[PDB]
RNA sequence: GAGGGCGCUUACCACUUUGUGAUUCAUGACUGGGGUGAAGUCGUAACAAGGUAACCGUAGGGGAACCUGCGGUUGGAUCA
RNA sequence: GGCGUAAAGCGCACGCAGGCGGUUUGUUAAGUCAGAUGUGAAAUCCCCGGGCUCAACCUGGGAACUGCAUCUGAUACUGGCAAGCUUGAGUCUCGUAGAGGGGGGUAGAAUUCCAGGUGUAGCGGUGAAAUGCGUAGAGAUCUGGAGGAAUACCGGUGGCGAAGGCGGCCCCCUGGACGAAGACUGACGCUCAGGUGCGAAAGCGUGGGGAGCAAACAGGAUUAGAUACCCUGGUAGUCCACGCCGUAAACGAUGUCGACUUGGAGGUUGUGCCCUUGAGGCGUGGCUUCCGGAGCUAACGCGUUAAGUCGACCGCCUGGGGA
RNA sequence: UUAGCUAGUAGGUGGGGUAACGGCUCACCUAGGCGACGAUCCCUAGCUGGUCUGAGAGGAUGACCAGCCACACUGGAACU
RNA sequence: GGGAGAAGGCACGCUGAUAUGUAGGUGAGGUCCCUCGCGGAUGGAGCUGAAAUCAGUCGAAGAUACCAGCUGGCUGCAACUGUUUAUUAAAAACACAGCACUGUGCAAACACGAAAGUGGACGUAUACGGUGUGACGCCUGCCCGGUGCCGGAAGGUUAAU
């Protein structure tokens, strides 16, 4: 992804606006790339070698978001509402 | 991954002895300090030494006699897949008295001979034969 | 007079009856294959480079071993 | 007990439940251990003993009755719970390498077909021939087309991908890996029954295309016969888009992850330093092929990418056929 | 090579009943409960202290003896 | 999707209670607003009104009359709904969606007409005519000697001129 977009992402979700490694930040970067890449997998439908990378991104987002749900329930609920994931 | 730090320690001792090392090294921990303390007490290593401020490296200096290794065999008993907790009459006696068996009892970690002389069982971590 | 008994009746329920499945055993002309048999008939596919290297999958064919197509494997032989 | 070759590692990955879980402190004390209490009917089994003259048998006392529950403790391990760490796992910054995937263009060589010119009697074929193509002028040959497919040399046990696989060049979209100094989150980890996704070729459906090649089929031979090899043709199919099938000697006949253990030879792709003092030299990573040590192994052989020493989780085998 | 099962079924409130709690039995309501830690279904079986074997962990089994359960020609029902 | 209304069985009248007519439907008043009228909210009188459960009772028989499936099993033929021999044949015949072959490049092929023209079509190869077959599943094997049809114009024979 582009450097201005990731700088936007860490500025809108960051702890100290430098850290780039927090769980909210990693889920925000993952969801930005997933909702950008759905447009690729709507026009190219036989693109399985990148569809696997999308499935990796999905599973990794789900692992981080489950760790957030175990860690802070209030932070997880406000984060899933701020992003716009369903569950 | 590192699903058994104690078997990492024991496998490092067995490998270093069977491959003729002198000073083997591993990352430290409290149970590793206790087991290496038992081994230095009974005489299966020369001396151990834990060096490092935040995360340390535990170093074991292996013994030898006429070139051959000192620990003949060493194995796990209570692996994490299947733990072995033993009462006091059902304690082992490895190598008919010669070898030692390390037991964690309520009074810290101690050789099974001391566990029999203190009258309580525990968990058998290893069979240093 | 109360109350009782018998009797009638309703409720429940067994034997019995019909209808229709499910499972299991027996049996059934004929048939798909399998196994064993006395010097039976037709071949000779495999083991050596087994005389077309075999084999795996799949499809077609053919008296039968099998043959050929497409892809794969070395568990294939010769290296002056 | 076992899984390279004897029967046995799912084709490969994702992943819910489940199983296991780095390290420091504090608490709890569930698992664990220890004492006591209740209890484990008696008979039997066992240890000492008594009797039937001996034994079998009868019988006294005892432990055992490997358990269950309750009370009381202990706190090393495991668990819960609460706070921390940073090595595990991951994110950012900047590049490098790549036939990784998907879509669209395009280039030349060659084969075939057509059209036209030359020019004449052979072409094609195998072991040797023939069917076939030829006096309607072929094969050879020069020009102009048209068409479809595959990409010579690079090209190398080279690279990339999880596996299948991927090979001219260009663009668009895109995944992954790896390296460097930093920074950051702070156990977020590993494996995974069922479940899902990808999965060569052949095959099927719908619709296109159709040059080569080519199962089926026809003809020619060889043959004892030859439903085969060999020859001349030749339709499916190969190809493009959508789907379906889910199989292979899907092979490294070696599940994944992680740790430790003598070396050498190369290749590949970074990167640090040193005077790159010329096409050097001193190290650290990742990936990869060959030889080989102890170890192991039934032997062959594998051998820091293990079939060595181990740990976690999963799959599978129990004589050959029948199958 | 049995993945769905269950309508008094899971629970509630009220009534009745029982030596006694309880859907034990009814009225009404809620729509539940059981299930891959194997429900439901099929086949076999009395269970246990023990006995035989085994070095032991186990495997097989339940004769006599002793405890418990069930049945008394088959299927029911109640009385004392 | 179907089979299927498979088969097979139970309840069915009147009266009383729940409820002196229930749930539901309709909404008069009345009250408040009211962008003021054929306006809108609680408001439910009156009117209508199933259907169910419990109890009673009658008859031999409660859908009591009229109207109102015979059901099941195996199989042939045809996929089906359709159409025909008006007036002895309604089918297993005809059609049919689908399949294939073939013709046709548009002033189409083809037909009706000496001809103009028109249908084809105010359509343009995913269209139209003709032919055979008759959904869907598995399939369609061998022969070009005969008769056709298509390609050849080198040669033999060949008309008017
Ligand atoms: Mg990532
Ligand atoms: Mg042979
Ligand atoms: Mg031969
Ligand atoms: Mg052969
Ligand atoms: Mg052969
Ligand atoms: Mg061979
Ligand atoms: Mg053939
Ligand atoms: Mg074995
Ligand atoms: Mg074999
Ligand atoms: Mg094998
Ligand atoms: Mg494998
Ligand atoms: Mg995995
Ligand atoms: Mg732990
Ligand atoms: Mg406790
Ligand atoms: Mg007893
Ligand atoms: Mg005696
Ligand atoms: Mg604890
Ligand atoms: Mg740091
Ligand atoms: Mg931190
Ligand atoms: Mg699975
Ligand atoms: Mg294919
Ligand atoms: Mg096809
Ligand atoms: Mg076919
Ligand atoms: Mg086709
Ligand atoms: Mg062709
Ligand atoms: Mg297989
Ligand atoms: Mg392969
Ligand atoms: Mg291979
Ligand atoms: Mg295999
Ligand atoms: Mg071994
Ligand atoms: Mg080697
Ligand atoms: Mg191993
Ligand atoms: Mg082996
Ligand atoms: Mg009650
Ligand atoms: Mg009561
Ligand atoms: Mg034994
Ligand atoms: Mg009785
Ligand atoms: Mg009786
Ligand atoms: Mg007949
Ligand atoms: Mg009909
Ligand atoms: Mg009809
Ligand atoms: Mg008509
Ligand atoms: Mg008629
Ligand atoms: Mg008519
Ligand atoms: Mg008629
Ligand atoms: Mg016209
Ligand atoms: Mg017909
Ligand atoms: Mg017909
Ligand atoms: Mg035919
Ligand atoms: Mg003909
Ligand atoms: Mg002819
Ligand atoms: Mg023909
Ligand atoms: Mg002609």
């Amino acid at each position: 992804l582009s450097t201005e977009a990731t700088a936007k992402i860490v500025s809108e979700f960051g702890r100290d606006a430098n850290d780039t490694g927090s769980t909210e930040v990693q889920v925000a970067l993952l969801t930005a790339q997933i909702n950008h890449l759905q447009g690729h997998f709507a026009e190219h439908k036989k693109d399985h070698h990148s569809r696997r990378g999308l499935l990796r991104m999905v599973s990794q987002r789900r692992k981080l978001l489950d760790y957030l749900k175990r860690k802070d329930v209030a932070r997880y609920t406000q984060l899933i509402e701020r992003l716009g994931l369903r569950r | 991954s590192m699903q058994d730090p104690i078997a990492d320690m024991l496998t490092r001792i067995r490998n270093g002895q069977a491959a003729n090392k002198a000073a083997v090294t591993m990352p430290s921990s409290k149970l590793k300090v206790a087991i290496a303390n038992v081994l230095k007490e009974e005489g299966f290593i020369e001396d151990f030494k834990v060096e490092g401020d935040t995360k340390p490296e535990l170093e074991l200096t292996l013994k030898y006699f006429q070139g051959k290794a000192v620990v003949e065999s060493i194995q796990r008993v209570s692996r994490p897949g299947l733990r072995i907790y033993k009462r006091k009459d059902e304690l082992p006696k490895v190598m008919a008295g010669l070898g030692i068996a390390v037991v964690s009892t309520s009074k810290g970690v101690m050789t099974d001979r001391a566990a029999r002389q203190a009258g309580l069982g525990g968990e058998i971590i290893c069979y240093v034969a």
